[PDB]
């Protein structure tokens, strides 16, 4: 019932382009908020909306403006994106008790899109030594060579998304630690019993959703356009 | 403003006590607690104006002079690991000022550790490999490699709820021919009885 | 919604004494809504220097205000209060009687 | 000293 | 002894303009001591009793900020009310609020008050327990559910039991006091052989008073003519009660004046020459 929505989860924008971030709440709460959060720093209020057309600047309003024409929505507008507006933006609402937060939008503002790459995805099968030693089987998924850090990795067993027996790296590694524009690598594990892995009818899929370029995004480069896409890697269980 | 310790460490299943100091609180200011898992939306935990409040998520104890409080999380779960923010919220105010908060880490209680480093092969290519360090006790931390061509993840906990089972793991991989699962985690303080299957 | 028409009283602050400075009051009470127009009149002409109390209300939520001006009564000068309110079809005039 | 109303509106 | 503080707030919506018309009047022992008025050139809380003039600049800036907060609370509340009552059209949508506390001789909270009216009728009120609400209609029940869910009563209780009582103490010490009525009887022609005797009570505070006419300790059969109690304009009240009596019999009639500031009720009459 208490739900605040934000889409997309990730967005790439070129420097100087306009941006529109949307937030919705069907509970018709009077109060809505826009915050941003840079890594290692706290949530900072950009603007608060007390009601339709009743907006007040927060702590860091510069470079933003808002729109609240109906109580169910609250928009954040960046008229000319700056690279230093790369951040995670959270919207919130309240009826007078606590604040309810949206899932956030990760915005990455880039000078150009030449360093934008989708991930390559590989599944590493369980070792026979683990199977014999523990009677468990661990699959490893590596998502490599992606930039910016705009991925959502999920595991699917027999066409069903799974969370049990899974762990995804909370943060990706830099493929070239010394570079600020280094591509990333992310790993995840899925662990099952050796008997489950040994059934050839069991299907495993590591899926990586990458949030890259859109249709209205101009691409003048020679290489394959790094569009928003799903990149997967699959494996079946086996007896030997 | 509130003041909290930067960090708190705990093992799952134990009680966690998160202290908060707010000596300049006014009579009309509530004590709210919010938590945030990295990169996720913050989530309300509890609030109170005076004395004690109990809900499904936590217990809040407020001192009689209202100058300090404590969030108590009995039998913590791995799902409770987050940054916990104690914030003053004026009863007439919709604004909040998020401070540093307390990073709460909760380690799994590994029942039967069996530390081991396994070698995993790519599903489609026979040349690509990864090293998996797993089943070690929560006391061990995994350091990055001394070699820049070697990638080592931080430890991660996976929870197989169907059984009463949790396990820690870290992954290492590289392109250099000098790399092997026997030397992969050399820069970490790993158990002496770590299992290295003989190739 | 309830609307109530104002009750009016016109009187002096102190017992009237010809040639002695005093205050002419028009007390409007029991009215709802609060928007009201009140004029104090001297021989049928509107008095310019008129002040009023701060709007408040009674236990039944009805408003009350006191409108007042300094005046020096005489045997022949006549005074009144004129009130308009949404519940009235025409302004209501109440004459000042020093004995009441 | 005046009351400032609880943040929840009517 | 017993003392009280109250704030009487009125907000009239003007949704086509920046803010509603908003006025707050504060009282100590039913005497006005402060006021905030949006109709003023520079809206701010101001003293309305000379003993408040010693409070200090921080007090006035703090009170003014609370009033600007109340203005917004009333504006959004009035927009909600507009929707609860299906956008029923009107030029004077009014939200009124009364709040405050009664203090006893032993310095305890005797009674806390918080009640609202919309369009001149009861809307929602905090009950004596300072924990539950009485809702007057369907729209007020929507408000009640919202306030029960958000724990609103606890904020108001904390104010009434705390800040309200503390500041009422501070005011009583600042202001260091009943004014007894001074009465007189006036004599007026009425008809042939008859006269009007008018018993006046002036300069009294509080407003509560009783005037009666008697003859040799006994009540009169006639109904007295009286006027409702009215303010004099200097913080004091007036009232009169009249009887019609035979010319030459005036001295026999007595007026009695009952007031809390009187050790005993007044007794007076018209004295003939
Ligand atoms: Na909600
Ligand atoms: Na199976
Ligand atoms: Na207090
Ligand atoms: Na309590």
């Amino acid at each position: 019932d208490m739900k605040v929505t934000q889409m997309p989860r990730y967005l790439i924008k070129r420097m100087g382009e306009n941006v529109l971030l949307e937030c919705g709440q069907d509970m018709s709460h009077e109060t809505m908020y826009w915050y941003r959060q840079d890594p290692g720093l706290g949530l900072q209020l950009i603007y608060i909306s007390y009601d339709v057309d009743s907006n007040s600047e927060g702590d860091i309003p510069k470079g933003y403006r808002v729109s609240r024409k109906k109580r169910e929505h609250f928009s954040l507008i960046l008229d000319s994106a700056k690279t230093n507006q790369t951040s995670v933006y959270f919207c919130a609402s309240s009826f007078g008790r606590e604040q309810y937060f949206g899932p956030g939008t990760r915005l990455t503002v880039l000078e150009d899109l030449k360093n934008v790459f989708p991930p390559e995805v590989a599944v590493f099968e369980p070792s026979e030594a683990e199977i014999s030693h523990t009677q468990k089987a661990t699959l490893v998924c590596l998502a490599t060579g992606f930039y910016p850090d705009h991925v959502e990795l999920s595991w699917w067993v027999n066409g069903k998304e799974v969370h049990s027996g899974v762990c995804t790296d909370p943060q990706p590694l830099k493929e070239q630690p010394a570079l600020n524009d280094s591509r990333y690598a992310l790993s995840s594990r899925l662990r099952v019993s050796a008997t489950f892995w040994q059934n050839p009818r069991n299907h495993f899929r590591c899926q990586v959703q990458f949030y890259g370029l859109s249709e209205n995004d101009e691409w003048t480069q020679d290489r394959a356009k790094p569009v928003t896409q799903i990149v997967s890697a699959e494996a079946w269980g086996r007896a030997d | 403003k509130t003041t909290q310790p930067d960090s708190m460490e705990s093992t799952e299943g134990e009680t966690v006590h998160l202290p908060c100091s707010h000596a300049t609180i006014s009579g009309n200011e509530y004590i709210y607690w919010y938590r945030q898992v990295p990169l996720q939306g913050p989530e309300y935990v509890t609030h109170g104006l005076q004395q004690n409040t109990t809900n499904s998520m936590a217990f809040l104890a407020i001192a009689s002079d209202r100058k300090s409080s404590t969030l108590i999380l009995p039998h913590v779960s791995l799902r409770d690991a987050a940054v916990y923010h104690c914030i003053l919220s004026g009863g007439s105010n919709y604004k909040l000022t998020f401070g540093k908060g307390t990073l709460l880490t909760v380690t799994p209680n590994i029942q039967n550790p069996d530390p081991a480093v396994y070698q995993l092969r790519d599903s489609k290519s026979s040349d690509k490999s990864v090293c998996l360090f797993t089943d070690f006790d929560s006391q061990t931390n995994v350091s990055q490699s001394k070699d820049s061509d070697v990638y080592i993840t931080d430890k991660c906990v996976l929870d197989m709820r169907s059984m009463d089972f949790k396990s820690n793991s870290a992954v290492a991989w590289s392109n250099k021919s000098d790399f092997a699962c026997a030397n992969a985690f050399n820069n970490s303080i790993i158990p002496e009885d770590t299992f290295f299957p003989s190739p | 919604m309830i609307q109530r028409t104002p009750k009016i009283q016109v009187y002096s602050r102190h017992p009237a004494e010809n040639g002695k400075s005093n205050f002419l009051n028009c007390y409007v009470s029991g009215f709802h809504p609060s928007d009201i127009e009140v004029d104090l009149l001297k021989n049928g002409e509107r008095i310019e220097k008129v002040e009023h109390s701060d709007l408040s209300f009674s236990k039944d939520w009805s408003f009350y205000l006191l409108y007042y001006t300094e005046f020096t009564p005489t045997e022949k000068d006549e005074y009144a209060c004129r009130v308009n309110h949404v519940t009235l079809s025409q302004p209501k005039i109440v004459k000042w009687d020093r004995d009441m | 000293s005046s009351l400032e109303n609880f943040r929840a509106y009517v | 002894g017993p003392h009280s503080m109250r704030y009487f707030e009125t907000a009239v919506s003007r949704p086509g303009l920046e803010e509603p018309r908003y006025i707050s009047v504060g009282y100590v022992d039913n005497k006005e001591f402060v006021r905030f008025d949006s109709d003023a050139e520079n809206p701010r809380y101001e003293p309305r009793a000379p003993w408040m003039e010693q409070e200090g600049p921080e007090y006035w800036e703090r009170e003014t900020q609370k009033a600007k907060g109340q203005e917004q609370w009333f504006r959004v509340s009035l927009r909600n009310l507009l929707g609860y009552y299906n956008q029923s059209a009107g030029g004077s949508h009014t939200l009124q609020q009364m709040s405050g506390c009664d203090l006893g001789s032993d310095w305890r909270l005797l009674r806390g008050y918080l009640q609202f009216a919309y369009e001149g009728r009861d809307y929602i009120a905090l009950n004596e327990d300072l924990k539950t609400w009485t809702a007057a209609d369907m729209a007020a029940q929507i408000t009640r559910r919202k306030w029960e869910q958000s724990g609103a009563a606890e904020h108001y209780k904390a104010y009434l039991e705390g800040e309200c009582v503390e500041w009422l103490h501070r005011y009583l010490k600042n202001g260091n006091r009943t004014d007894s009525p001074k009465a007189h009887v006036t004599h007026h022609p009425r008809s042939k052989g008859e006269v009007t005797l008018r018993c006046w009570a002036l300069g009294f505070y509080p407003a509560d008073i009783t005037l009666t006419w008697q003859l040799n300790g006994e009540e009169l059969t006639q109904d007295m003519e009286l006027v409702e109690t009215r303010p004099a304009g200097d913080g004091t009240f007036q009232k009169w009660a009249s009887v019609v009596v035979p010319l030459g019999k005036e001295q026999n009639y007595t007026c009695r004046v009952y007031h809390e500031g009187l050790p005993e009720p007044l007794t007076l009459r018209w004295e003939p020459p």
